[PDB]
């Protein structure tokens, strides 16, 4: 256990053996033992590396529960990640029955809104907020904030720059004291923006930042017939297929749900209330088959997946390493096909061996051995 | 003491069915008095084994952990 | 005893691990003195 | 009898309105199977105490120092470093037990034989751990018996010099090889912390020697609790630490404040005005110096 070496709270460090987390970020390695002391923070990291578990971890230790006042203030984006922060403020803390989390967000009803603060078997210790919603609350006397000592602005850049965004912000940090601490996280922290984002803070602590793979040599009307071959022959986890186009994309699973197998679609040119439900569907083992285009190329953690096929080959070297780069995480084994289909094709494969120095070999007639990827 | 068990998610009072029937295959063989020799003898006799250095200080402790948790099923299972 | 008659020897003639299992022995009843008796604390 | 009551007001804080008479009828069965557990404890409490109270009478009839070291290490050490729940038992019983000048000559040859810093070598992250729950409900029965309670001068020089020698046993420990000594002082930080602060040099001391671990080797991550120990020693720095109040037998460290006042007096006049410009050494710097005074 890596996070009892923080030295945390004995009920805090509970639930984090049963949230599966062994292995401190580097990020996480530098400003949170230091945060818990009560100085203020200002990092800059990659996206998706542990950003949001720096805040999650630090504000548990400080609150002193007490019956109806709000303690921790989270200000952000958007609508959407405001979800995601609730979500995870519970999970640390589902051994904690006192403490209760909310969350605001614009669309809702504020009247509707002030029934769930005033009454107290919903009045929490601990509310999330876009600052779009956060400034509306408190100019018609609903909450109070004259009890916090937390302030955690995460994307910092990205909310500060609007002049919109800007003045709602302000309000809040009138409407508190300021004998308080402030955290301020972002993933992108340019030189022009740090002269304007020091003026919260007081003495602040700076941070500033196998896999098998193989190829089919074929033509061109072989691969909708090589398809349901080389999934009827591999044992797979969970499947991903991706399509350089939307036009074959949706033709493709109309073929596949009357083959018996059930898929999904999710890509461009589509609702993103859908984009955010389909996908998190595939999370939830909803179904083991889903083909994208290249918005699900980068950046992507779903480790189920052990199969990444090509359907239709890159031109570069730069949007390869991302499609493959999904599946086999964290020492796992994976595969990665590719249909190779044009002229264009074999030269993408020839600077991709002296570039990586990765030897992409022949598919074997025969077929791959089903204790290579599975045992070794 | 109830309710103590209910904060640190120890289902004991749940599950005290399925639990006897578990130590019901370990009194049939007459196994119970078996177990406990043989978590002690093995967690003393990895003592003088040469593995490494902060393998032996967590294999000591998790195997001191095991056999204190077979105890704990034994008292409620064999209720009298 | 005989922990005790390893030790009587030695003196009248890794290791730190081995000695990381003596020390984990001679807490049962030799527990007390425990400054230069065996070996050099360090 | 406060747990006990607690939990009545937690049903009757929480749970008030119209949801069912099934959930109702189930909560006021067991606001009276509290109270009867509690006064059956009360009796079971009752049946123990006049029998311990009449039994150590004919046990402190007679005090020991090698009669009490055979039960320091056969009878009382091994039932610390079992357990968590065990080890509350091993100082419950010391300060309930026996009398109060049986007390101070019990926990004597507990803590002036370095034996602590050979303990938490041979432990496991568990046994060190529990050892550690040993003496955080033994100083936090004495500083309790101090604030609250009343002693004698001569007998308050005593229990602050327990606490000298409890902070040099674990930076010598602190300062050995690699991985089992410094591990297992962490932990056993870790829970000591909690009724630490007795004077504010002594806070000093323990921690400037993680900075000295910190700069020189790395060799594995054993840099994030060492951070997390200083956010938690510097935190109690700041509340009332004053060695002079309590401690008043002074017949030299009069003397070396007495030169330490005259040092700060000419220093803050050279950091106001500039008429002779005279420099001296800073705190650390001199608190840097005494340690390897001491480390030899």
């Amino acid at each position: 256990t890596g996070f009892k070496d923080f030295l945390l709270k004995p009920e805090l460090s509970r639930a984090i053996i049963d949230c599966g987390f062994e292995h401190p970020s580097e990020v996480q390695q530098h400003t949170i033992p230091q945060s818990i002391h009560g100085t203020d923070v200002l990092c800059q990291a990659k996206s998706g590396l542990g950003k949001t578990a720096v805040f999650v971890l630090s504000t548990l230790q400080q609150l002193d529960p007490v019956p109806g006042e709000v303690a921790v203030v989270v200000i952000c984006n958007a609508r959407e990640l405001a979800y995601q922060i609730r979500n995870e403020y519970l999970r640390f803390s589902k051994y904690m029955p006192d403490v209760k989390t909310a969350v605001f967000y614009g669309g809702t009803p504020i009247s509707k809104d002030a029934e769930l603060l005033k009454n107290k078997d919903t009045a929490p210790h601990i509310v999330v907020a876009t600052p779009g919603r956060l400034k509306a609350l408190v100019r018609e006397k609903y909450i109070d904030l004259s009890h916090v000592k937390n302030f955690v602005i995460d994307e910092c850049d990205k909310v500060l720059e609007e002049l919109d965004m800007r003045r709602d912000v302000q309000e809040i940090f009138r409407a508190t004291p300021r004998d308080k601490q402030v955290m301020m996280f972002s993933a992108t922290l340019s030189q022009e923006i740090r002269p304007i984002c020091r003026r919260f803070l007081q003495n602040p602590l700076e941070i500033f930042v196998g896999l098998q793979q193989y190829y089919i040599k074929l033509e061109e009307r072989e691969k909708n017939r090589k398809l349901a071959q080389l999934l009827d022959d591999l044992e797979f986890n969970q499947v991903i297929i991706f399509v350089k186009s939307t036009t074959r994309a949706n033709e493709l699973t109309k073929l596949l749900n009357a083959s018996n197998f059930p898929a999904i679609t999710v890509h461009g040119h589509m609702k993103q209330e859908e984009r955010i439900a389909r996908y998190k569907a595939f999370k939830d083992f909803e179904k083991r088959i889903c083909v994208s285009t290249d918005v699900f190329g980068r950046g992507i953690d779903i480790e189920r997946i052990n199969l990444a096929i090509n359907y239709d080959l890159t031109n570069e070297a730069d949007q390869y390493l991302h499609r493959v780069g999904r599946a086999g995480r964290f020492g796992t084994k994976g595969l990665a096909i590719s249909f190779v289909s044009s002229k264009e094709d074999e030269e993408v494969l020839a600077k991709i061996q002296e570039r990586f120095d990765v030897k992409i070999a022949e598919f074997p007639e025969e077929g791959i051995d089903p204790s290579t990827y599975l045992n070794n | 003491k109830q309710y103590a068990r209910h904060l640190i998610y120890d289902f004991r009072d749940d599950n005290s069915v399925i639990s006897s029937r578990l130590t019901s295959f370990f009194t049939d063989q007459s196994a119970i008095s078996e177990i406990i020799l043989l978590l002690y003898t093995l967690n003393l006799k990895a003592n003088t084994q040469n593995s490494h250095y902060k393998i032996l200080s967590t294999r000591c402790d998790e195997m001191n952990t095991l056999l204190w948790s077979f105890i704990e099923l034994i008292k409620h299972c064999l209720k009298g | 005893e005989a922990a005790q008659a390893k030790w009587e020897s030695k003196i009248s003639s890794d290791e730190i691990i081995r000695q990381w299992q003596t020390l984990r022995f001679l807490r049962s009843r030799y527990l007390f003195d425990f400054d230069k008796v065996n070996e050099k604390t360090g | 009898k406060s747990l006990y009551d607690e939990r009545k007001n937690a049903l009757s804080g929480e749970n008030t309105g119209h949801m069912s008479n099934r959930k109702k009828h189930l909560i006021q069965n067991q606001i009276k199977d509290i109270l009867v557990t509690g006064i059956s404890h009360q009796r079971a409490f009752k049946k123990t105490s006049e029998f311990i109270s009449e039994k150590s009478n004919v046990w402190n009839k007679d005090c020991g120092e090698d009669q009490i070291k055979i039960f320091l290490q056969n009878c009382v050490v091994p039932r610390v470093l079992f357990s968590p729940s065990d080890a509350l038992f091993s100082s419950f019983f010391i300060f309930m037990a026996f009398r109060t000048e049986n007390l101070m000559s019990i926990l004597n040859t507990c803590i002036t034989s370095n034996i602590l810093k050979t303990l938490l070598f041979c432990c496991t992250s568990s046994e060190a751990g529990n050892l550690g729950l040993f003496f955080t409900d033994v100083l936090k029965k004495l500083e309790k018996m101090r604030l609250n309670g009343d002693f004698n001068d001569q007998a308050s020089r005593k229990l602050y010099e327990w606490h000298s020698v409890i902070t040099e046993q674990v930076i010598d420990l602190l300062s050995e090889k690699n991985y089992m000594s410094i591990r297992n002082g962490i932990e056993f930080m870790k829970h000591v912390t909690s009724v630490f602060p007795v004077v504010k040099a002594h806070i000093q001391l323990v921690y400037t020697t993680l900075e000295e671990n910190l700069i020189n080797e790395e060799r594995e991550d054993i840099k994030l609790p060492s951070s997390a120990l200083i956010g938690h020693l510097k935190a109690r720095l700041k509340d009332a630490l004053e060695l002079d109040e309590f401690c008043t037998l002074t017949e030299e460290e009069a003397e070396q404040k007495r030169i330490r006042e005259m040092e700060l007096e000419e220093i803050k006049n050279y950091e106001t005005a500039c008429q002779n410009e005279q420099k001296q050494v800073a705190l650390r710097k001199q608190l840097e110096l005494n340690k390897s005074q001491r480390l030899q």
